């Protein structure tokens, strides 16, 4: 399966209300704490729907934000980034730095992501997971009916 | 996984600069990132967790691994 799913009720962590959640990429899953101080979960989901639409439509990429604050007061956000190649989808976990941006806006998130790499300039492996296109479609469709 | 001990934990690793997710004056709020002057770490909050590990991101914010308490790479 692919997607990002709520667990239980929102709880206070690191001084703010978060939504305990998981991201699942086939056999991989990882716990997340989505901050709610600016976006509720409906907002997160709407953003993922739009981002998935753009990426799926031209088979480039879809950045799924898993944290968001007031864009002018934001230093960085965590994202999970989907890269489409045929029926395979690579997924990376990237922090987008915006401390010296001010220009940033969430609906433009896919512009802040560049093409895919597997190792950095130092030779370090970029963390990466994979799942099939169909499983991303299903997640895209489910958001589209919510 | 630590809250306030995390800063000192990260500082002892060289990552002196706590970068909070929000600019002043909302900087005591949220999952922060700790800066090496080169790389960034945040406490591994994951389910497996083990014992107080780290996720690391490179100078461009690309994830370059899950790490143990002494920054030995464990896995992606």
């Amino acid at each position: 399966m692919f997607g990002i799913f709520s667990k239980g009720e929102p709880v206070s962590m690191e001084g703010e209300l978060v939504q305990p959640s998981s991201i699942v990429i086939n056999d991989y899953e990882e716990e997340l704490h989505l901050p709610l101080s600016y976006w509720d979960i409906k907002d997160y989901k709407n953003s993922w729907l739009k981002s998935l639409g753009e990426g799926l439509s031209n088979k480039t990429h879809s950045a799924l934000a898993v944290s968001m604050y007031e864009p002018e007061k934001t230093n960085f956000i965590f994202t999970w980034v989907l890269y489409f190649e045929d029926e395979k989808v690579y997924v990376q976990n990237n922090v987008i730095f915006l401390e010296e941006c001010h220009g940033f806006s969430p609906e433009n998130i896919n512009k802040f992501i560049e093409s895919r790499t597997t190792h950095d300039g130092d030779g370090m492996k970029i963390s990466e997971w994979h799942t099939d296109l169909n499983s991303v479609l299903d997640f895209y469709h489910s958001l589209n009916n919510a | 996984l630590k809250g306030k001990e995390a800063q000192e934990a990260a500082s002892n690793l060289g990552f002196d600069r706590r970068i909070p997710p929000q600019k002043a004056p909302f900087n005591s709020h949220g999952q922060p990132v700790f800066y090496d002057g080169k790389n960034y770490i945040t406490p591994d909050i994951d389910s497996h967790n083990v014992t107080n590990g780290w996720k690391m991101f490179n100078s461009k914010g690309k994830r370059i691994g899950t790490y143990d308490s002494g920054l030995n790479r464990i896995k992606d």
